[PDB]
RNA sequence: UAAUUGCGAUAACGAACGAGACCUUAACCUACUAAAUAGUGGUGCUAGCAUUUGCUGGUUAUCCACUUCUUAGAGGGACUAUCGGUUUCAAGCCGAUGGAAGUUUGAGGCAAUAACAGGUCUGUGAUGCCCUUAGACGUUCUGGGCCGCACGCGCGCUACACUGACGGAGCCAGCGAGUCUAACCUUGGCCGAGAGGUCUUGGUAAUCUUGUGAAACUCCGUCGUGCUGGGGAUAGAGCAUUGUAAUUAUUGCUCUUCAACGAGGAAUUCCUAGUAAGCGCAAGUCAUCAGCUUGCGUUGAUUACGUCCCUGCCCUUUGUACACACC
């Protein structure tokens, strides 16, 4: 890769794997496709970046949240429940570890394992609280491809969060266990559980 | 080609020198140093019982090195953490003075440090070269 | 000797709302009425080169339950 | 929302009425004209006004403006 | 309960099993076996003798090991 | 003698980070230490980032002194990655050529995570009635 | 910038509305090198209400 | 790398100071089951007794158990400073003590009895079951028992 | 299991008494010659593609 | 439209108060005037590693230069600009591009008319009336009390742990305060496990405390789901600190006792971007005492960009036997 030298070293695993291709921590963004139409344009995996941490600004205009990579949008949903709010550095360290666990468990691209999980968990149709009259019944509206990513990540973290509570495992582990059961709807995934529950209800009250 | 302590990982550096000190026999580990807590803010005594004093001492050497002068006071707050006050909220609490002081006096006996003008201590040429020689060792530790 | 008192007149007492405030005191202290002493001071202010004027009297005007009569004229601003 | 007040729009209607040939379609130049033919007490207003004068301009040169 | 001391028979398991799974962490040894977990952390420094398991990611919060070679 | 050096800064929140770019042997140092060692940790490459999107060779002829103050652990990081990428484009601006400079700009703004334009976000004043800028104390009615 | 924060209410009635008053103090210094006359001259030719002036001799 | 096993040398649940002490819990925190020893004290006694703190309570020979009990009751004779002790400057003997075992409930019963006998205010508070340190009792302290 | 994609042409307004549901008009993706009005849950703009469960339906006003 | 904000419709025409303008604060400025109480580059003098010139420092001014970062004067800058999509193709709204900034730029200060039997006579040497005035309801002094504890309600702090606790090591803020006829903010030296003691010192302060080396946090390890080393209430024993004075523990320190709490029922508050939440810090009080408030920065998100379903207020229509006005 033509290793040039300067007064302050700079490592070789740095020079090469970077200036060639802008990999993740060191994972490739290329050769990873959103294996479900209608959810592209949103699940942002096309602009590469090194760490899932940026001085974002996605709360000014409405839909700008989408030019945000799903990796970082996944990380950001990790840091919650009061005692965890604002601790992003911890979360990125959780996610970086979560991808290594995944990659080990099933080859592939871990960033693809994640993207797979989001697509298969976003509820296609859903239930709304209609007027109903007294004992207010329901109606079966569909859900936006933005929400399909929103509530997905939402489920995939609440899953791993409540999983790894008073349990011997770590967050990176129960998140690599919840991403894997969602990358191929094993139905042992908390998210896949909720998803096949919403569509089930939205099919029953239409 | 000319190594500073400002070229070594602070974790790597201080890990290294705090072993070069313990295996060097002479510093001056205080009479307590097996019962003490390092700060009233702390809860338990340091887990590395045998040579935690060597840990701190090394860290201070590095710390004074990259400065002009730093007295007992500045060091007591540098190593002070948070203090659980039980059912009340946490505040900052300064660390033990005897500890940092006895470090700064035992470090004069080995000429790593010395009383400076303007108050406080300062790293000397004897120690300046001493951390600049062990800076290499933990920077050349690539086989 | 290190401190000396001087004595000016005034920059037209029809613009200083302090001298006028003191005037309203004395007028009412001189037994004069509410609406008389109020309109009187106001009209003096208007004919003094001001843009506007407001003289409000609060308290018990007709005894018992206290009230508040506002005697204003000209142009006023309030806010900024 | 950004709805210009009458004090602004009044100045806009007034200038154009008696200063159309000098006024242009550009904010920056208009802004400088206002300082030569009008006494304004704050910078923002003058910028606020000169910005609306140019708003009318860019649509006068597109057909006559209502009033 | 769990095991906070090697029963030697327990040392038979560790040397002949861990090369089966391609992911071995602190909790892995706790779930499959019943190590104390305090003696799992030490079990991992040991298992990197000549490297029955190979490292890819070592960290205070998380230990990510793999199968052999 | 006094060298052909240039000087830019980079602010993130309350972290203003001065930079100096003189013609030299390609050293890149922050706070008396080489850039390899920037130990807020995971955000390491955040300061490497400008040295890769623009070609590692651009820096070999120039020295980088970056001194940092204020802000916090993360804010200083984004403040130094910004001071660096801003002095390079300011080096080609003065000492080199216009064509080359915009080539460097184009490499950043096509990726820009602040990099060479200041993030204007600041904290909001608290006002009486609560602890946060918007947050309000709990009320109890009846 | 001097700051004084108080409660708007005398006594304790109502929603808890606070205030905050400021006093702003501006400081600056000018250095000069001038003999006998221009010293007391410069102190009294440039005097003004509201503006405080003090001149230091030198050294210690 | 203490990947050592030991056959039938390990003996969980032994007995010291008339109390039951689990073996599977580490040394420092094992002893702390004893009424009178806590985290900092049990951390210190085992240091003076040249015990390798990494072990579990189930390890350590009866010899290594004897050098701990002995130090523990005669603490001040082993370079254990008096501030580390739970009953210094008694009131009826003037010596520095560090009462353990049953004698924490004993000397507590005594101290409470002492200033109850002499009918001190604090004592009467200990008698009436109320709170003896000047805290409030109007809004808190409910539920009782 | 039959599943139909649908791409937005135009967005009407917002129904539901609370304002939760949004009415929209879509093509039928694989067949441009169709056009159906559907109710949505989340935020939908134009050009984003729905995922229709039952590919007939076509509802209207909602509280 | 945030707005009686505006386009317009027009028996109205033209206006004033309020809103807006305004003022403050936070954002931009390599353009101007400057700086030993703010900085940087060179240079002396000097230390260390390398000696290959190099890299990292010391030096209150060694000398010279400059104003990028800091300060604050004087100004510039935005006007939702430019283009497009919409609509009476009007006010305006939406999008994209540019820009330090495009949500009233963010946040505030100010704030009409008229009203309330809202609170305050315990802030006032503001006050009418009454009360009382030497066995005082005046003043002062000793002691006690305002905290008294079967219980009901409000605001809060710490928590239930592994997204953690403990032990090391890493080390980064901003808003602020500070001593005369006096004892404040306190560096440094020594002493002490600590809390604290003693000897000096600087500072009436961009100078000294102070780079307020703050906490969360980063890392490395110990513990390993066990009311556990999570949690720190109750209580015993001892050392100090404020003060004339500490018992009814003022507060701090050390040892020990090691509770309830395993995510909280019906209900219910707050919140839309550096916002919530978490984190600590200065300031008020202050001899001593913050789990309180007024501010500040550190880390820093999920969701919404909508509606009138609920709770309110506004306008219009309407009913009235209400006008002391649906108490």
């Amino acid at each position: 890769f033509t290793p040039v030298v300067l007064a302050t070293p700079i490592p070789e695993e740095v020079q090469q794997a970077q200036t060639e291709i802008k990999l993740f921590n060191k994972w490739s963004f290329e050769e990873v496709e959103v294996k479900d139409a209608s959810l592209v344009d949103y699940v942002q995996v096309r602009q590469p970046i090194f760490v899932a941490h940026t001085a974002g600004r996605y709360a000014n205009k409405r839909f700008r949240k989408a030019q945000c990579p799903i990796i970082e949008r996944l990380t950001n949903s990790l840091m919650m429940n009061g005692r965890n709010n604002g601790k992003k550095l911890k979360a990125v360290r959780i996610i970086k570890h979560t991808l290594d666990i995944i990659n080990v468990l099933t080859d592939q691209n871990p960033i693809q394992v994640v993207v797979d999980a989001i697509t298969n968990t976003g509820p296609r149709e859903d239930t709304t609280r209609v007027g109903g009259g007294g004992a207010a019944r329901r109606q079966a509206v569909d859900v936006s491809p933005l929400r399909r990513v929103n509530q997905a990540i939402a489920l995939l973290t609440i899953g791993a969060r409540e999983a790894a509570f008073r349990n011997i495992k770590t967050i990176a582990e129960t998140l690599a266990e919840e991403l894997i059961n969602a990358a191929k709807g094993s139905s042992t995934s908390y998210a896949i559980k909720k998803k096949d529950e919403l569509e089930r209800v939205a099919k029953s009250n239409r | 080609p000319g190594v500073s302590v400002r070229d070594v990982a602070a974790q790597d550096f201080i890990n290294a020198y705090a072993s070069f000190l313990q295996r060097q026999g002479k510093l001056e580990v205080p009479g307590y140093v097996d019962i003490v807590k390092t700060s009233s803010g702390n809860e338990m005594p340091p887990q590395d019982a045998e040579g935690w004093f060597y840990k701190r001492a090394a860290s201070v050497a590095r710390h004074i090195y990259m400065r002009k002068q730093v007295g007992v006071g500045k060091l007591n707050k540098l190593y002070g953490g948070a203090k659980s006050r039980g059912v009340r909220p946490y505040k900052h609490i300064d660390a033990s003075g005897s500890i940092n002081r006895k470090v700064l006096q035992a470090l004069e006996k080995i000429g790593i440090v010395e009383i400076s003008p303007k108050g406080g201590r300062r790293i000397s040429e004897n120690g300046q070269r001493d951390l600049d020689r062990i800076a290499a060792q933990t920077l050349e530790e690539d086989e | 000797g290190t401190i000396v008192l001087y004595a000016e007149r005034v920059q037209d007492r029809g613009l200083s709302a302090v001298a006028q405030a003191e005037s309203m005191k004395f007028k009412l202290l001189n037994g004069l009425a509410i609406r008389r002493a109020a309109y009187g001071v106001v009209r003096y202010v208007m004919e003094s080169g001001a843009k506007g004027c407001e003289v409000v009297v609060s308290g018990k005007l007709r005894a018992a339950r206290a009230k508040a009569m506002k005697f204003a004229d000209g142009f006023l601003i309030h806010s900024g | 929302g950004r709805v210009r007040t009458k004090t602004v729009k009044r100045a806009s209607k007034a200038l154009i009425e008696r200063y159309y040939p000098k006024l242009t379609l550009d904010f920056q130049t208009n802004k400088r004209l206002c300082d030569e033919i009008a006494t304004i007490q704050s910078k923002r207003l003058r910028n606020k006004i000169a910005g609306y004068t140019t708003h009318l301009m860019k649509r006068i040169q597109k057909g006559p403006v209502r009033g | 309960q769990h095991a906070v001391i090697l029963d030697q028979e327990k040392y038979d398991r560790i040397l002949k099993e861990v090369p089966t799974y391609r992911y071995v962490s602190v909790s892995v040894l706790v779930d499959r076996l019943k190590i104390g977990g305090s003696l799992a952390r030490i079990a991992l420094r040991h298992l990197e003798k000549e490297g029955i398991i190979k490292p890819i990611s070592k960290h205070s919060k998380q230990a990510i090991y793999t199968r052999a070679t | 003698s006094a060298v052909p050096s240039v000087q830019t800064f980079g602010k993130k929140k309350s972290a203003t980070a001065v930079a100096h770019v003189k013609a030299g042997k390609g050293l890149i140092k922050v706070n008396g230490s080489p850039i390899t060692l920037v130990e807020p940790e995971i955000l390491r490459f955040k300061v490497y980032e400008p040295l890769l999107l623009v070609g590692l060779d651009k820096f070999s002829n120039i020295d980088i002194r970056v001194r940092v103050t204020g802000g916090g652990h993360v804010s200083q990081v984004y403040a130094i990655r910004q001071a660096i990428a801003k002095g390079l484009v300011a080096y080609h601006q003065k000492y080199v050529d216009e064509q080359s400079k915009n080539e460097l700009k184009k490499a950043f703004t096509s990726y820009d995570r602040t990099l060479l334009i200041a993030d204007s976000r600041r904290p909001e004043p608290k006002k009486f009635g609560g602890k946060g800028a918007r947050s309000r104390f709990q009320k109890s009615y009846r | 910038v001097l700051k004084i924060s108080t409660r708007k209410t005398p006594n304790g009635e109502g929603s808890k509305t606070w205030e905050t008053y400021e006093m702003r103090i501006h400081k600056r210094y000018i250095d000069l090198e001038a003999p006998v006359q221009i010293v007391k001259r410069i102190t009294q030719i440039t005097i003004e209400p509201g503006v405080d002036v003090e001149v230091v001799v030198a050294s210690n | 790398s203490l990947v050592v096993q030991e056959q039938g040398s390990f003996q969980h649940i032994l007995r010291l100071l008339n109390t039951n002490v689990d073996g599977n819990i580490k040394i420092v925190y094992a002893l702390t089951t004893i009424k009178g020893v806590g985290r900092r004290y049990s951390n210190l006694v085992c240091k003076k007794a040249d015990v390798d703190l990494h072990k579990r309570a189930g390890e350590l020979t009866q010899e290594e158990l004897e050098r701990i009990v002995q130090i523990m009751q005669n603490p001040t004779h082993y370079k254990i400073p008096a501030w580390f002790l739970n009953r210094q400057n008694d009131i009826t003997d003037g010596k520095d003590y560090h009462t353990l075992a049953n004698n924490v409930e004993s000397k507590l019963r005594d101290d409470l009895e002492r200033l109850k006998k002499i009918r001190a205010h604090r004592g009467i508070r200990h008698f009436w079951g109320l709170r003896v340190r000047g805290q409030h009792t109007k809004t808190t302290g409910r539920r009782r028992a | 299991t039959p599943v139909t994609l649908a791409k937005v042409i135009k967005v009407l307004g917002r129904t539901g008494s609370r304002g939760g549901v949004t009415q929209v008009r879509v093509e039928f993706l694989e067949d441009t010659s169709r056009t159906i009005v559907r109710n949505v849950k989340g935020p939908v703009r134009e050009n984003d593609i729905l995922v229709l469960m039952e590919s007939e339906r076509e509802a209207r006003r909602l509280r």
